[PDB]
């Protein structure tokens, strides 16, 4: 009509309802994968490629979403996975529920600015209330706190019942890769634990490697496959017949030089390898290649050479064993040497046969402790889901060790926040009051979803929860009731701090902040212009 | 070597689109799977907590109901074994009127347990033997499970308490009202003789108000208007004609042959004088209401208005016959005045407006007659059709009680007692028949299991409670739907009862359908035309 | 290998199916929301033929929408049922049903058993219905001036949403006179409604008599007179023209004298019919059947009026007004069967010629003659008057009045909140949701008016809990007011049936757990 834009235009309640519908779609995809009673999903990639998963971030990454207001929630799950590593489903569910209730208010003609102000206020005060009333110090709780946090993260995953053992593995691995640097602050750099998958023996047969596990093998079958007092040389250059560089040409005018030039092309690499081996290096890892001519030198020396190793694996082996990755055998004296100080050490390096394949294990490195985990399941689907679940658990333990605060699970925090914020809304305005009440009510979608998935009376259970938390917030003698949440194996509230259902505070805090940011961004939209492609 | 050829013989001689299945795998198990899928489609509608379904048929007509036979009819069942189970369900509807969902559930359960037994290593023959012997034992047992009897079908409170159960599974929220209405109607049309006809209960669905505004009418209602000027009559003297309200003409071609101006001038006056004489003879017999099954002529209508006769035109012949039964009249094929016996009577005949609809009411004041009508009010045609189905259930229950007055406890009590007793019989029966007897017994558990699942509680605890109470000795105990947690109570003391004949026929038909499906071994479908 | 159902069977099952049913109902409600109340708007729908219908009437709008959703068809059906049983409340019923569904949507998503929800709906419906019957105002005087005032106020309320709201006192007085001159059955076929394009709403009129459009006159009709000052009226079902005395009649003559006798005999048959009609004293003649040119000219020469092919409904109205009987035979034309009026006239009304029988004191009939600038203008005027007429009939039969502007909904919402705060706690939430749903009527009034429904609903909730039961939305002041004193009156049966139908529809929709579409 009057507007001549070459595209479609949605405006008002139409586009607001559409945005809420999209967000709801995304949240209803993942609601069934929440909590110890949540279930996994198959995803088929249009070719028969199968992916089993409970991770909401993984699900929303694999999906092909068309609506931008739904792409927002997918990116929200991705961001939660990047910054926390857990909560990727809860954050999406909460963002969608905030969107739903806020759009209900906007339909009642509460201005979206007022809804947004109220949501921001409620988010700030919920974060404050958590930090002030709902946290437990992991110092007061010990190491069983880390084990309980790992087991809580592993509930809802395919390493759930085996959590009793997988949590020990995760905790040992994070403590192994613990390192303190300058500024003397303790750092737990997960993604430095290596995770390999090998279908075969049961899950209980999964292994924690004190050392490092390399998805590589020796370069020659004549080389040994076990070395005990391993002197390790990590090289970032290739060991091949030397070729003159691009700006260098051989032009012979005296045939008598051809033989010596051709022989030099190999003697150069021979000399480099002899220099490396003269120091005692019996294990040589390389990011580059190793010609057969060179592999023969390693074979005759009785050394173990490995080629095409990955840069990150090499960096980790070097840091763990005490070695220095060399891009060149070149010193500050204009010569070529290899010092025995550039070597690393390990009490054993072996080529181990896992299932029908082989990998290399570097065991008991000195100058640092390292950790690898070989997951063992029934097929690649199980192994990939175990890898994802274990990554979640490692991230959770990392957060618990970095910030020493945890909160109870099972909807305890959400029930407490619902109570406290529905009481707190009474003080702030009249429409921001409704917005804060709706934020509070939205927070209840987590215990509601937990109970629904547990196939229990969500209404009764969440009412009992809220009653407990109201008693806790109105009777100062019963403040220990804060720790009550859902027991989804029996459909009855329970002291989750004593049951061991713990979450890192950062999980809930970041979930709330990100969900609020997403809800505000989606609620700010009152128009949509979709241009026809060209 | 990249193609498997059809084997020589039947595989090659088979037509293009024809299919042939043979053996336990291709035929027996696929039939059992189909019947299981059917039972699953209708399981969630069983019982008072049973949910309705919104079926749209190929004609885009909408059915909102939890009546199993209706759902099956409006579904396009295409698997032949499922068709056979549906035939069993429809035979149950024909014989009894209620229990079709029992038939489906029980048949599906028998077939699933039969598949399990075939997998453990029994032969279809042994399974069938055990199922038949166990059906015989169930029929031997049920008479002993009969708890109460009607003891009076001329009362209105007892009949309501008896019909409430059948009209509770359908229309759970409002069942006291409906049982009252259906009891009033059934005992109005119940004659001194023990014979009861269900077609004599008429149902008029009028849009407007709601199910609580429904009523019973000792008489008849027709969504018609009156042809003439008279609209009400207080001491009806009804005269009924299957012929039109016009001058009789020849069945052979008639021609008015005029040959003189006098004949031409007098023919039409003679016709009207004839009509006036006919209608005046009818009026002078005392008739104030005339009901014609054919058309009405303008001159005859003129003279009926002149002589103050209410004219009614009923297109249908079933409607005409039922009106005759109502008023005590005889449909005359000639326009001759009726004799004192051929005439019908009604304490009132009037035109009213129920809602937007105009209706002609032949209403007796006495609390009896040969025909009664239930005027169903409701805010939706679909709702009124579902309530009509519930009315049909109540009326068919009344007829089943006129045939056999015996009653068994509901809510799964009889099913649990049957399961227990047949299990005790199979534990004594040696030979491979005991497996099939015990599975036939365990199939009964599907009924309280379906009730519990729909009530919204755990069927295993419900069934364990029932088994424990029936072991302690209470055969009238069944599950309580008015309990959020698994519970049980005295079905007799609660008034939740089923019909001995209903259970008898449902068990018989379900067993027969399952046994036929099992007796099938090869299937040769033709190309779907 | 072999499938249970026919290929193409679409089955939607479970909580998603139920939530989708509720959402479709929300769509259907949205389609009529903005028509509610004095600030309500009209909808323009167009058919495949390109013919447009313009209406504020919710039943009409939903009939025109080609709704196919099985659950959303239920709202259309209950709007039809409301228009049938009452004639008003069609938008309110749909809004209420959709709001019940919306209010229980969260619990449905959170796994609340539909049986529990329907039990709560039934309970709250019975409570609200009994409460309406309890607090409904029934003046126990049976006074005629006050009962005409009451009907007039209920009609003005029923008309305060249409395009004739600026003439609603006019049209309400006319509707009340119309339904008060009817017989006991209050038949709608006894009120005629003519639509004469051209003219203003205030130029519309009611004739205490009967009126119908001129009907295919032959030659000599202009030679006839067009005004009679005490005519007797012959109402007939008689074809007055030279015709085959019968279709299966065959004349056979063998003589020219007999031939001429037969010709003259046809003419004498006709002339004798006409001469009897003339000797009955009737100066006006109406036939449901044609009146030929010969009869037309005969009556013109006798200075009589004749009209043939008159429609059956107009004939019956003329009968009920003038006081005669319709005759298939002209052989007994007594003064008992002849009709009578004080004036008969043929006048021009906006391009058409209309015959008016006016002055009938024994008239149990009236004819509305509606003017306006468009076919759809006049059609929506007719629909508005139909609303008012049905309201007035129901009020005549049961003068039990409640107040509008959302007063009754706020009173029932308060009462049901009170009741819900006294019950275990599962039904508590659901009956409170019922109560919160009842507030959709004043909320939608304020929305369509352009107010802040939030502040107005706060004011109303406060004033209904302080004591006061007829406080509702005041539209012209953007405030609240005692609507029973402001005379925003509504027969109680309107809202009774609205709640009944809405609750039944909601219970049905919530009881459906599976939808199975067979392929066509
Ligand atoms: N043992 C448990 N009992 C009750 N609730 C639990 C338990 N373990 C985890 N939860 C809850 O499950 C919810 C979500 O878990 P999950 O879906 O695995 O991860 P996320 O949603 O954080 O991606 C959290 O609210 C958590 O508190
Ligand atoms: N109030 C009640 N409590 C428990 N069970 C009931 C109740 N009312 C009916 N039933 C049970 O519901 C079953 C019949 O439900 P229905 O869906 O009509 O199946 P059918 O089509 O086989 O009659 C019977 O087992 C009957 O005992
Ligand atoms: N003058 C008025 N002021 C406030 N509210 C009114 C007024 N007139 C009618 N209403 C309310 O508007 C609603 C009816 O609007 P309308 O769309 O005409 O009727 P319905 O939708 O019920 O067919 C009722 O709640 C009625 O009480
Ligand atoms: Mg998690
Ligand atoms: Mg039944
Ligand atoms: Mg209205």
């Amino acid at each position: 009509g009057p507007l001549s834009v070459f595209g479609d235009r949605s405006t008002g309640e139409t586009i607001r309802s559409q945005n809420v519908m999209a967000a709801a779609s995304i949240a209803n995809i993942v609601k069934s994968s929440l909590g110890p009673v949540g279930l996994d999903k198959m995803l088929v990639d249009d070719i028969g490629d199968v992916t089993i998963t409970n991770d909401g971030a993984t699900i929303l990454k694999l999906l092909e979403v068309e609506h931008p207001a739904a792409k927002v929630l997918c990116e929200l799950a991705d961001l939660q996975d990047k910054e926390v590593g857990d909560g990727t489903t809860s954050v999406v569910i909460i963002a969608a529920e905030l969107l739903k209730n806020a759009d209900e208010l906007v339909k009642q003609k509460i201005h979206p600015t007022s809804v947004i102000s109220g949501y921001r206020l409620a988010c700030k005060e919920a974060v404050r209330y958590i930090n002030e009333n709902l946290i437990v110090n992991t110092d007061e709780l010990g190491r069983d706190c880390l084990i309980n946090a790992a087991k809580t993260s592993m509930s809802s995953k395919i390493i759930g019942i085996n959590g009793d053992f997988f949590a020990n593995m995760v905790v040992d691995a994070v403590l192994a890769i613990k390192y303190t640097d300058i500024r003397g602050q303790p750092r737990y750099p997960v993604n430095s634990v290596n995770i390999l998958k090998a279908h075969g023996r049961s899950q209980m047969e999964s292994m924690l490697i004190s050392g490092y596990a390399l998805n590589c093998v020796v370069g020659s079958q004549g080389m040994p496959k076990r070395i005990v007092n391993a002197k390790i040389a990590c090289l970032d250059f290739s060991l091949q017949k030397t070729k003159m560089k691009l700006g260098v040409q051989v032009v012979i005018t005296d045939p008598e030089k051809l033989d010596q030039i051709r022989q030099r092309e190999s003697d150069i690499t021979k000399e480099r390898i002899q220099k490396i081996l003269a120091t005692g290096a019996n294990v040589i890892l390389t990011t580059g290649g190793i010609d057969d001519m060179c592999l023969k030198y390693f074979v005759e020396a009785g050394a173990m050479a490995v080629r095409r190793v990955l840069k990150r694996d090499l960096k980790r082996i070097a840091k763990a064993s005490g070695a220095t990755i060399l891009s060149t055998l070149a010193n500050l004296e204009g010569e070529e040497t290899f010092e025995a100080a550039m070597l690393g050490q390990a009490e054993e390096v072996v080529q181990e046969r896992i299932c029908d394949d082989e990998l290399i294990l570097i065991k008991n490195t000195k100058a640092r402790t390292s950790a690898s985990i070989i997951l063992r399941g029934a097929n690649d689907f199980m192994c990939d889901e175990m890898e994802r679940s274990l990554h979640d658990a490692l991230c959770v333990v990392k957060r618990v060790l970095e910030s020493k605060s945890v909160v109870p699970g099972g909807g305890a925090v959400e029930a407490a926040l619902s109570i406290y914020l529905e009481n707190y809304a009474t003080s702030m305005g009249s429409r921001e009051q409704l917005a804060i009440a709706e934020f509070a009510r939205s927070l209840l979608v987590i215990p509601n979803t937990l109970a629904v998935n547990a196939a229990q009376d969500s209404t009764d259970l969440v009412a009992k929860l809220r009653a407990f938390h109201n008693e806790a917030q109105v009777n100062p003698e019963r403040k220990n009731l804060k720790w009550i949440g859902l027991d989804l194996s029996n459909g009855k509230p329970r002291d989750n701090k004593q049951a061991g259902v713990f979450e890192p505070t950062i999980v809930k805090v970041k979930s709330l902040k990100f969900a609020t940011e997403a809800a505000i961004t989606i609620l700010r939209i009152d128009d949509l212009i979709k241009l026809h492609p060209e | 070597a990249l193609h498997v050829p059809k084997a020589p013989g039947f595989a090659q001689m088979l037509k293009e689109g024809a299919k042939h299945f043979s053996g336990l795998e291709e035929a027996v198990y696929r039939n059992i799977q189909a019947c299981k899928e059917l039972a699953q489609t209708t399981r969630t509608a069983y019982g008072p907590n049973g949910m309705n379904k919104m079926v749209i048929n190929h004609l885009e007509k909408l059915f909102v109901t939890n009546d199993a036979a209706t759902i099956l009819r409006e579904l396009e069942v295409q698997h032949p074994a499922a068709k056979m189970i549906v035939m069993a369900s429809h035979m149950q509807e024909q014989e009894v009127g209620d229990g079709t969902n029992f038939v489906l559930v029980f048949a599906g359960a028998l077939l699933e347990l039969a598949e399990e037994l075939l997998r453990i290593g029994l032969s279809v023959s042994e399974v069938i033997e055990g199922y038949e012997i166990a059906c015989r034992k169930a029929h031997e047992i049920l008479p002993n499970l009969v708890c109460c009897s009607a003891k009076n079908l001329r009362d209105i409170d007892e009949v309501s308490s008896l019909l409430r159960t059948s009209i509770m599974s359908k229309q759970y929220g409002n069942e006291v009202f409906l049982a009252k209405l259906i009891a009033q109607a059934c005992v109005s049309i119940f004659p001194d003789s023990g014979h009861f006809n269900v077609d004599n209960i008429r149902v008029c669905k009028i849009l407007g108000s709601g199910i609580s505004s429904s009523s019973v009418l000792h008489g008849m209602v027709f969504k018609k208007e009156t042809e003439g000027d008279v609209t009400s009559v207080k001491d009806a003297k009804i005269a009924v004609y299957s012929c039109p309200f016009d001058g009789m003409i020849t069945e052979t071609k008639g021609t008015v042959l005029i040959k003189t101006a006098e004949e031409l001038m007098n023919f039409s006056k003679g016709e009207e004088n004839l009509m006036d004489a006919q209608v005046k003879a009818i009026a002078d017999t005392g008739a104030n209401v005339v009901v014609t099954g054919g058309k009405v002529a303008d001159m005859a209508l003129h003279y009926a208005n002149k002589y103050n006769i209410m004219l009614v035109r009923l297109n249908s012949k079933w409607d005409l016959r039922r009106l005759c039964k109502t008023v005590g009249a005889t449909a005359l094929p000639r326009l001759t005045p009726p004799v004192l016996e051929e005439m019908g009577h009604c304490d009132s005949v009037y035109l009213s407006e129920v809602g937007d609809t105009q209706v002609v009411v032949f209403k007796h004041e006495k609390e009896d007659g040969a025909i009664s009508t239930i005027v169903l009010r409701g805010s939706t045609d679909n709702l009124m059709d579902d309530i009509e189905r519930a009315v049909d259930d109540g009326v068919n229950t009344f007829k089943v009680l006129t045939r056999d007055k015996r009653l068994v406890p509901g809510g799964g009590a009889t099913e649990i007692e049957l399961a227990k007793q047949i299990t005790s019989y199979g534990e004594t029966c040696p030979g491979l028949e005991q497996y099939a007897i015990k599975k036939f017994a365990e199939a009964f558990e599907a009924i309280p299991r379906a009730l519990a699942e729909n009530s919204g509680v755990k069927a295993n605890e419900v069934i364990s409670k029932l088994y424990a109470v029936h072991q302690e000795g209470n055969k009238n105990v069944g599950l309580d739907i008015e309990a959020e947690v698994p519970a049980v109570k005295d079905m007799l003391e609660a008034g939740i009862l089923d019909t001995y004949l209903g259970k008898y026929w449902a068990i018989k038909l379900a067993t027969n359908a399952a046994v036929t499906v099992l007796r099938v071994d090869q299937i040769i479908m033709a190309k779907p035309a | 290998p072999v499938i249970l159902l026919k290929e193409g069977t679409d089955s939607s099952q479970g909580i998603p199916q139920l939530v989708s049913n509720i959402s479709a109902c929300q769509v259907i409600a949205e389609a009529v929301r903005t028509t509610l109340g004095p600030r309500g708007m009209d909808k323009l729908i167009v058919d495949g033929r390109g013919k447009a219908t313009i209406s504020n009437d919710g039943a009409t709008i939903l009939k025109l929408l080609d709704v196919v959703h099985p659950a959303a068809k239920t709202l259309v059906d209950i709007a039809k049922s409301q228009d049938a049983e009452v004639g008003d409340g069609t938008t309110s019923v749909t809004l209420l049903a959709a709001e019940f569904l919306k209010q229980v949507k969260p619990y449905v998503e959170e796994g609340l058993h539909p049986q529990i929800i329907i039990r709560a709906f039934r309970t709250a419906t019975q409570l609200a219905v009994n409460k309406i019957k309890e607090i409904a105002v029934t003046v126990k005087k049976a006074d005629k001036v006050e009962q005409r005032k009451l009907l007039e106020k209920c009609a003005m309320t029923a008309l305060s949403s249409k395009l004739i709201s600026q003439q609603k006192a006019f049209f309400a007085k006319m509707v009340v006179d119309a339904v008060m001159m009817l017989d006991d059955l209050l038949q709608l076929k006894m009120i005629g409604i003519k639509k004469v394009q051209g003219g203003a709403l205030e130029d519309s009129q009611l004739v205490a008599g009967v009126a119908f459009k001129k009907t295919f006159s032959y030659a000599g009709f202009e030679m006839q007179p067009k005004k009679y000052h005490n005519p007797k009226i012959a109402l007939l079902n008689v074809e007055l023209e030279l015709k085959a005395e019968k279709d299966n009649a065959e004349i056979r003559v063998h003589t020219v004298e007999d031939y001429q006798a037969i010709v003259d005999a046809e003419w004498n048959i006709l002339y004798d019919k006409l001469e009897k009609i003339h000797h009955s004293g009737a100066k006006v003649v109406l036939s449901k059947l044609p009146i030929g040119d010969v009869a037309t000219q005969y009556f013109a020469d006798r200075d009589m009026f004749c009209a043939g092919r008159v429609p059956e409904e107009d004939l019956k109205r003329t009968m009920m007004a003038c006081g005669g009987s319709i005759q298939t035979s002209v052989n007994a034309l007594s003064a008992d069967v002849l009709g009578r009026c004080q004036v008969f006239e043929e006048t021009q009304i906006g391009g058409e010629r209309y015959n008016f029988f006016t002055g009938c004191p024994k008239a149990k009939t009236c004819t509305f003659i509606l003017r306006g600038g468009a076919e759809q203008f006049m059609e929506e005027t007719e629909r508005s008057l139909h609303d008012a007429i049905m309201i007035v009939r129901r009020a005549i039969k049961n003068d039990s009045v409640v107040a509008g502007g959302g007063a009754i909904e706020m009173e029932l919402s308060k009462y049901l909140r009170d009741y819900s705060r006294t019950i275990p706690g599962k039904q508590q939430l659901l009956i409170g949701a019922y109560a919160k749903a009842l507030e959709i009527i004043p909320r939608q009034l304020c929305d369509n008016a352009g107010f802040d429904a939030t502040n107005i609903l706060n004011k109303l909730r406060a004033r209904h809990a302080q004591g006061g039961t007829w406080y509702g939305v005041d539209i012209n002041n953007e405030d609240i007011a005692d609507n029973f004193e402001a005379f925003v009156w509504e027969p109680a049966m309107v809202r009774i049936n609205a709640l009944t139908a809405a609750s039944e529809a909601a219970c049905l929709i919530v009881s459906v757990d599976e939808t199975i579409k067979n392929p066509r």
